[PDB]
């Protein structure tokens, strides 16, 4: 009934040294139901990374609708959207259907290519930024992963040390979450190289 | 959410906490809830976090707007009236709740606004879930002609009533100043109570804890030449 | 809230507290009731807030750009346009607002709009949720043609009582006396009225 | 929740996952399904836990005063009918109960009762109680023989809650398994089902759409 | 309509160690969005070496722990002075709950102790009776917040041994109570900088066959 | 189940060095109606003991019979009834927390908030609080309906912990209390400018005073403040 | 209506649907095709509410083809679906929403690869080696995880679809009478007319 | 319902209108809500009538046997006997009654006795759906130790005000004074009061 | 549970209940027998909601059987009937009321004739030729009132029994797995095994 925990499934970000973390669950379910361990929920348009939580309908609309904008934004101004003006582009999108909106928890990771800045953002379904220094947390299991990233997370980590930071805070937070699991992907994003690594977790 | 304005000598001064919630969960610990709607004239908003920005931002660009056709800096008034027939117009659903406050050719001015578009007129003014805790402060300690640096005193003191009594509140306090003849000082964590204690131990983990099936190169640069 | 309009010999005199609650908490204990919607037309503002400042900010302007095309307008005019708005959005607002004017030909004018929309001219107006414990005192205490001290003293005794048992009225005691000699604003503090 | 029993040449089979949930959160993973109501009696757990947990080991109370009394092992009839009368008093009240009464007697043979606090008891050779039955029952119906041995009949019982375990959200956790005799129950321990799932995968080929 | 229940907030955790155990929870008590206390006791030594939390709606927790205290001095009097195990209190308290099925204690119950080996012992409690003995348990407002952690940091969940690729699990090594207050510290420094109704005061009080110990430290008080 | 008819607002206090202090305005209130202006909602047990009670009255006024009969019984075939075997305030507190419990467990509550003040035998400060919901709980300042959310704020910057109580005299926790009575008459549609206050010492023991008011109220600026927005006149 | 199964196999995909179609009291038809093909190698079976199912069946088969006419041109599979999807997508939202769940069978004849896409209601929409819609997954599944191999034959498919078809009449309280087979390979849509 | 009753110098005076409505229509314009549960104690009635009527008929019962074993009861006791009644019933009544009575030692005294059952002993008391309109006029013009024509004339001018803009309250002004005297009733018509 | 018929011929009653225990989702059991044996010229079938079924047909039951060792005696078709209409009429007033259903298919040995008496819950009794419970009636009806006579063997009332029930795994939506069919006569009460 409640359309954010329908499907299921969670978003994390994490800033470390001179880059940033984006890591999901790979379930697709309906309500009890598991229906595809495949439906990864992170995407990318040029160099910005997007993970969307919620309602899997509205995750699809909106990476194709944000996929749509960006190639646009690109012919026209000639450059790859930056992780800022994004974020805004994404609060402004949502915004707009202030009484109708996308039932979705939308989370920004990216690298500055001109500043060279790690950034993460996070939005409610209707729009509001929150732009924390250390991690975003969004799905089912948003209350786990808040629990995991608070202890685990230090400023500051290495990449490959973020990796297992970030990766420890997402399978532990999707194991005390039904809905939560059956397969994740992490995302560790430098200036210019990114690595995706699929994670080996229990399939229950 | 504890905001306060508190109107003094020449000028106005708006503070706030800095905790943003879903529930009892604590989104951001560190949220600026002061808004600039022009240079100097500010807002701070309580209520749905969404639609105090929005509310702000689209005022704020019809304000700009309405500067550069007039030739004339914006005036609160202008704001509030703006504000107040939006608001209205929706009939509460969008739920703003703000103090505005700034200077202007005028004067100084203090105003609060509430999300059906009812406005209220005063010296000091705190909206809220930790307003009744900031409210008692201020009308404990509140006089007629306060200086500025005993307006920014008793506008932190009320939002730190809030944040030690009310949930709702936490974290930092901002406030930004606005003087007549002044730019207006936006004070980004004037008061920062409430850093939290080393912990017991480091959670860093050795590399190669977390178990990998795959590894990819993700390409995100665009199609390559030759 | 408790407020009233009362003609007497020299014009009419609008009057006030100054308590806005939610619930039980009071948002506001200073506020000021009594609206200006031209120079010698005032109006006393109970029910929604939202309503009724929107409905006074209306008029306002319709009676700004009446007085640009065709000069002063009478008190009854404007009061035509408060019921205008109040009858055809009846449905969508909680306005009781009293409209107390000063023509030169008319002389002191009074009139009521409640909640319906409708119009009733009289020699004087109580309305808001204080206004029920006052009608007692108010009908046997009201003269024709009294001066403006016995007129202020009338409406500070009523608005007194009224305070006293309607938790949702309090403050200090507004007035706005309107008359050929101009616009005064009074006002009245606890220890002054609380003690009559 | 995962929980099933089914009659054999052997015996009683009982399997239960180990998952309790509180809507999307997830409890513990480390719930005992099965109540040993004595030596030779087991009831499993659905539905309300509390009301699962204390009306079978109350029913442990009452079979062992029946012993006492006719000097003779309860029959399973008997134990099931005694928990069955008496959530049916309580009809309407809002206990919440689905259960398996598993025995093994002289007189009977391996014997299941399920039981609902509705009222029914129903004797069966497969039953299958939870979010997850319908999962467990499709690996039950299509390789269940009476002449199953000891040791596929506890790996058909083990695999049917891994399916169910897999793909219902509120199963999963730990494969508890039990092998009821005419001389007791014997426990056949405690599986992790995140083991067990890449352990079976692989053996069996099964779950080829997922990756390991 | 009247509602006979409300909520205090609070967070508990219940650490079994090998020859010890924990029983540690939170000293803010809440209504809505006020604070009522900043100390206010929720973990209670109940005497035979048990410790015990309620958490929930305080009044349900207060007259719960009331009366196991209760049952303890009662089951002195009718059993020659037996010291009441672990195990007999955790079936003693299933029978408090169920008693109120119908109406139920709105609560959240821990007990920590010893069980009669001498080995650590945390037994947890749903609101109508339905309990086991558990190694880690986390309860109340913030416990969605700590148990992931206590499975990450205590029972080595999701943690393999570096070289070997998710092959062989870090092995389960046995905590000490310095260890284990440790994880305690952080796990309420954690909930109260996330979590509205967990802070101001943390209480830990600490079994072994010497007796009961408590530790108190500050929390937040925003 | 009833719904509260003729109700008291906010009961405020605090503990100090010596003792408790515990205050309570005169009104009874009728809805929005202000009905009954001299309403004694601080009821003293002896000379160490004042409970303070708010919500519906005609409930006060039970259990104030309830205390009254608690003295009598407590009299009865004891010789030390004025002296060793005296009410101890824990002992009203912990059988009026056991009325309420046993009343909200019957659904059929008696409506009040209740904060019982006193000192103890060996001269400890008692401060407790107990609701219709059997609700139980202690702080060095505790504050019932709107003075929990006004009230409670400023006294609390008094004494904000435990370790402060010893160094908050009576002057100073008395004058932080008429303070909030008067933030509370600012900002509390249910409120009144009477009120009573109890001051129960270690040494001095029990002063009770009645007629007090809310005094140096700020009201001046009120002049200047006009229309709602864009009005200068 | 009822059961809507699909498996991809090696080198087609097999869609099973039930015959009954029931108003409420009375099954009405014990023979009816819940399919529609969109191309000549693209077949959509569909379930839902009464009206809206063949209504929004009928309504994307007239779009295929005219596309199909306009272009000279037959859709992939994967085109084709994420059309069906986003017109899901756009009603979940309208006045009054398609109540209709559909699975798109398709032999993509570039890439010579059997495709199976399930789409709900909502405009959820998955590519799967196998799918169902409403409760045929819940008693179907744990079948399909055991058996399936994506090497499969066509007419090992159409033997764990058989496994599949008995346990759903075994447990299932309603009857269905039975399902209609469909086969979509690289020569087009066939139907197994004894099964 | 317009009901109250005051003391002055000489004992005490109960008032009341005698309209008794269902919805709009005047069931009874001619009622006596003035009720005797003793010599020299009275109460009047406001709220359901069947429940008020219950209550007072077993007040009488209880005092009249108080008076058989006790003597004459005290006003207070009498009081007590309808508080006890009004909160253990709380639940299933609707009453709100004021009781006036005489004693020599005590002279005349008021208890009313809300809704929930609490009793407040005043100087004077109002009740009934009319009270609300002239909770100001009796505040400002109620004086003690009036004499026995000041009283008459208070109650009068009062109820007077409250049967004119209370719609449920209306017919005829009864009252009963209670002095060391005796037991006097008045009666005031429609033609006298409405001319006040 | 669901479909129970019962035909009154010449010298028998044939009572036919079906076999499937339905929990929600799942078909629990499909060889259920809804009927117990009263005396031994008496049978009783039922239909209701889950536990109250059994309980009930078990109580009374238990009751027939004490009077009959009580008196050595046999209670007619009739006074059995009777009995049950009156527990039914007391229960449809109680706290909790049984909601049972029943067929009493006897025969009586003084009188040499079949009986069937049809009870619902309220205590609605009818003595009929042929009788049903729920929505049973509204398929078989119309063809027991077509082929009814009430001088049919046993084996014609199995025959006109058969086509009642292909005529409900015809139309009904539910599969109800078959029925069990018992005849009730002067040898008293025997089961057709093969159906
Ligand atoms: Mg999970
Ligand atoms: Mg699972
Ligand atoms: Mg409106
Ligand atoms: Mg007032
Ligand atoms: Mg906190």
């Amino acid at each position: 009934s409640d359309p954010s925990s329908i499907n299921g499934g969670i978003v994390v970000a994490m800033t470390g040294k001179d880059c940033v973390a984006i890591a999901c669950d790979l379930r697709l379910g309906s309500q009890s139901l598991g229906v595809s361990n495949k439906f990864e929920k992170i995407f990318h348009y040029g160099h910005v990374f997007l993970g969307i939580t919620g309602l899997a309908t509205d995750v699809t609309t909106l990476n194709e609708m944000f996929r749509y904008k960006t190639n646009l934004y690109k012919l026209k101004e000639e450059r790859a959207i930056e992780p800022e003006t994004f974020t805004q582009l994404v609060s402004s999108s949502l915004y707009e259907r202030r009484f109708g909106p996308y039932f979705v928890g939308p989370v920004v990771a990216g690298i500055n290519s001109k500043s060279g800045k790690p950034f993460i953002a996070g939005f409610d379904l209707i729009g509001c930024i929150d732009e924390a220094k250390d991690f975003i947390v969004s799905g089912t299991a948003s209350d786990q992963l808040f629990g995991m990233c608070e202890s685990l997370y230090e400023p500051n980590l290495e990449p490959e040390d973020l990796f297992e930071t970030i990766s420890q805070a997402l399978l532990n937070a999707a194991d005390r979450d039904a809905l939560s699991g059956w397969g994740a992907v992490v995302y560790i994003i430098k200036k210019d190289e990114v690595v995706k690594r699929y994670l080996k977790m229990r399939q229950d | 959410t504890t905001i306060v304005g508190v109107k003094f000598n020449n000028g106005v001064v708006i503070a706030a906490d800095t905790r943003s919630t879903q529930g009892p969960i604590v989104a951001d610990k560190n949220c600026a809830k002061l808004h600039r709607i022009s240079p100097k004239i500010w807002c701070a908003g309580a209520g749905t976090a969404a639609d105090t920005e929005a509310v702000t931002q689209l005022i704020g660009s019809n304000i700009e707007l309405h500067s550069l056709y007039t030739s004339r800096e914006p005036r609160v008034v202008s704001a509030l009236q703006m504000l107040k027939q939006h608001l209205f117009k929706y009939q509460g659903h969008i739920g703003a709740y703000l103090i505005v406050a700034g200077v202007d050719p005028t004067g100084s001015h203090l105003f609060s606004i509430h999300a059906h578009g009812s406005t209220d007129v005063g010296y000091y003014l705190s909206l809220g879930s930790g307003s009744l805790a900031a409210m008692a402060v201020l009308e404990s300690h509140w006089k007629q002609d306060l200086t500025k640096e005993e307006a920014i005193k008793l506008a932190s003191d009320a939002i730190q009533a809030g944040i030690w009594n009310d949930l709702g509140s936490g974290s930092n306090v901002d406030v930004c100043v606005m003087e007549i003849g002044k730019d207006a000082e936006y004070l980004r964590n004037y008061l920062t109570p409430n850093v939290r204690e080393e912990k017991q131990k480091s959670y860093k983990f050795p590399r190669g804890t977390t178990a990998v099936l795959k590894e990819s190169i993700v390409n995100i640069c665009d199609i390559q030449e030759e | 809230t408790s407020i009233m309009a009362v003609t007497f010999k020299d014009g009419v005199i609008l009057g006030a507290d100054s308590r806005t609650t939610t619930g039980a908490y009071i948002a506001n204990r200073v506020t000021d009731k009594l609206t200006r919607v031209h120079d010698k037309i005032w109006c006393c503002r109970s029910g929604s807030a939202a309503d009724t400042q929107a409905i006074a900010d209306i008029v306002q302007y319709h009676l700004e750009l009446y007085t640009s095309q065709y000069g002063t307008p009478s008190t009854e005019t404007a009061a035509s346009v408060f019921k205008e708005l109040c009858y055809e959005n009846k449905d969508n607002l909680t306005a009781g607002i009293i409209v107390a004017g000063y023509d030169d030909k008319n002389k002191g004018e009074v009139y009521t709009i409640p909640l319906g929309g409708s119009v009733h001219k009289l020699p004087y107006a109580i309305a808001g949720s204080g206004s029920t414990f006052i009608y007692g005192y108010c009908d046997k205490n009201f003269r024709e043609n009294m001066s403006k001290e016995e007129t202020v003293d009338f409406i500070k005794h009523s608005l007194s009582q009224a305070i006293k048992w309607d938790g949702s009225s309090g403050g200090v005691i507004r007035m706005v006396v309107l008359t050929a000699a101009g616009v005064e604003r009074l006002i009245f503090y606890p220890d002054e009225y609380e003690q009559l | 929740s995962t929980t099933l029993a089914f009659r054999f040449q052997g015996g009683i089979i009982v399997a239960v996952d180990s998952r309790a949930t509180a809507g999307n959160w997830v409890a513990s993973q480390t719930v005992k399904k099965v109540i040993e109501i004595n030596p030779f009696l087991l009831g499993t757990m659905a539905g309300g836990a509390a009301d699962c947990q204390f009306w079978e080991t109350w029913l442990g109370s009452q079979c062992r005063l029946h012993e006492l009394r006719e000097k003779e092992r309860i029959s399973v009839a008997a134990a099931s009918k005694i928990l069955s009368n008496l959530v049916y008093q309580y009809k309407g009240a809002g206990l919440s109960m689905g259960t398996m009464i598993c025995g093994y007697t002289r007189k009977e043979g391996p014997t299941i009762y399920y039981v609902d606090s509705d009222g029914t008891r129903l004797k069966g050779d497969i039953f299958c109680v939870g979010s997850g039955q319908t999962f467990a029952y499709g690996v039950l119906d299509s390789n269940y023989k009476w002449d199953l041995s000891v040791e596929d009949a506890l790996y058909l019982g083990k695999r049917s809650i891994l399916a169910a375990a897999h793909r219902d959200a509120y199963s999963g956790g730990s494969v508890n398994l039990y092998h009821v005799t005419e001389d007791g129950w014997i426990y056949h321990g405690n599986h992790d089902v995140g083991e067990l799932f890449w352990k079976v995968k692989e053996e069996e080929g099964s779950f080829n759409n997922v990756i390991g | 309509q009247f509602n006979p229940y409300g909520d205090n907030g609070g967070t508990i955790l219940g650490i079994a160690g090998e020859d010890f155990a924990v029983l540690a929870g939170d000293t803010r008590n809440i209504t809505d969005y006020s604070i009522n206390s900043r100390y206010e006791p929720k973990v209670f030594d109940c005497g035979d070496n048990i410790v015990m939390s309620a958490n929930g709606f305080a009044a349900d927790g207060d007259a719960l722990v009331k009366r196991f205290k209760n049952s303890v001095k009662w089951y002195h009097f009718d059993h020659n002075d037996k010291k009441l195990s672990i195990n007999s209190a955790a079936r003693n308290i299933q029978h408090l709950l169920y008693g109120k099925r119908f109406f139920p204690y709105y609560v959240h119950t821990i007990i920590a102790g010893l069980d009669e080996d001498g080995k650590g012992a945390v037994y947890s409690f749903d609101p109508v009776g339905s309990y086991e003995r558990e190694q880690c348990r986390a309860g109340g407002a913030a416990a969605s917040l700590i148990m992931p952690f206590l499975d990450n940091q205590v029972n080595f969940k999701n943690q393999y041994e570096p070289g070997t690729n998710g092959k062989v699990k870090k092995p389960l090594k046995y905590l000490s109570v310095e260890e284990v207050i440790k994880l305690v510290r952080d796990s309420f420094t954690s909930a109260t900088e996330r979590h509205i109704q967990v802070g101001d005061g943390l209480e830990i009080l600490i079994v072994t066959k010497d007796g009961v110990r408590k530790e108190f430290y500050e929390l937040k008080r925003d | 189940t009833q719904q509260p008819i003729v109700t008291g607002t906010s009961v405020i206090s605090m503990k100090y060095d010596n003792g408790v202090i515990i205050a309570a305005d005169n009104l009874g209130s009728y809805g929005s109606l202000l009905r009954f202006n001299g309403v004694e909602r601080l009821i003293p047990v002896g000379d160490n003991t004042v409970v303070g009670i708010s919500g519906d009255i005609s409930d006060m006024q039970h259990i104030e019979r309830l205390l009254k009969d608690l003295v009598t019984e407590n009299a009865y075939d004891n010789p030390l009834a004025d002296a060793e075997e005296a009410l101890e305030p824990s002992y009203i507190f912990e059988y009026l927390a056991t009325v309420m419990y046993q009343r909200r467990s019957k659904m059929n509550p008696l409506w009040n908030a209740i904060i019982v003040a006193g000192v103890q035998s060996n001269g400890d400060q008692f401060l407790r609080y107990v609701n219709l919901l059997g609700v139980t709980y202690s702080s060095p300042t505790l504050a019932t309906g709107f003075g929990a959310h006004m009230a409670n704020p400023l006294l609390r910057k008094v004494v904000d912990r435990e370790s402060d109580i010893p160094k908050t005299t009576v002057q100073v926790a008395e004058e932080a209390i008429v303070n909030a009575m008067r933030v509370l008459y600012y900002r509390d549609a249910r409120s009144s400018r009477n009120f009573s206050l109890a001051i129960i010492d270690k040494n001095t023991g029990l002063t009770f005073k009645k007629n007090l008011q809310v005094e140096n109220m700020k009201w001046d600026f009120a002049k200047d403040i006009k229309g709602y927005g864009t009005q200068k006149i | 209506m009822d059961i809507i199964l699909g498996i991809r196999v090696q080198d087609s995909v097999i869609l099973a649907s039930s015959k009954a179609v029931t108003r409420g009291i009375s099954v009405l038809k014990d023979s009816d095709d819940k399919t529609r093909q969109l191309s000549p190698h693209t077949l959509m079976s569909f379930a839902g509410e009464a009206g809206d199912t063949v209504q929004f069946a009928e309504y994307i088969q007239a779009n295929i083809q005219l596309y199909s006419i306009r272009e000279d041109y037959e859709l992939s599979p994967q085109a084709v679906s994420s059309f069906v999807r986003q017109e899901l997508a756009k009603s979940i939202r309208s006045r009054r929403p398609y109540q209709v769940n559909v699975l798109i069978g398709g032999y993509d004849k570039k890439k010579n690869k059997p495709e199976l896409y399930q789409i709900d209601y909502l405009g959820t929409k998955v590519e799967l080696p196998y799918g169902a819609h409403g409760y045929s997954g819940f008693y179907t599944f744990s079948l399909l995880d055991h058996h399936y191999r994506p090497d499969m034959t066509t007419e090992e498919g159409l033997d764990l679809l058989k496994l599949c078809v008995q346990e759903l009449e075994k447990r299932m309280p309603m009857d269905f009478k039975g399902v209609i087979v469909k086969i979509v390979d690289k020569d087009g849509i066939r139907q197994v007319d004894d099964f």
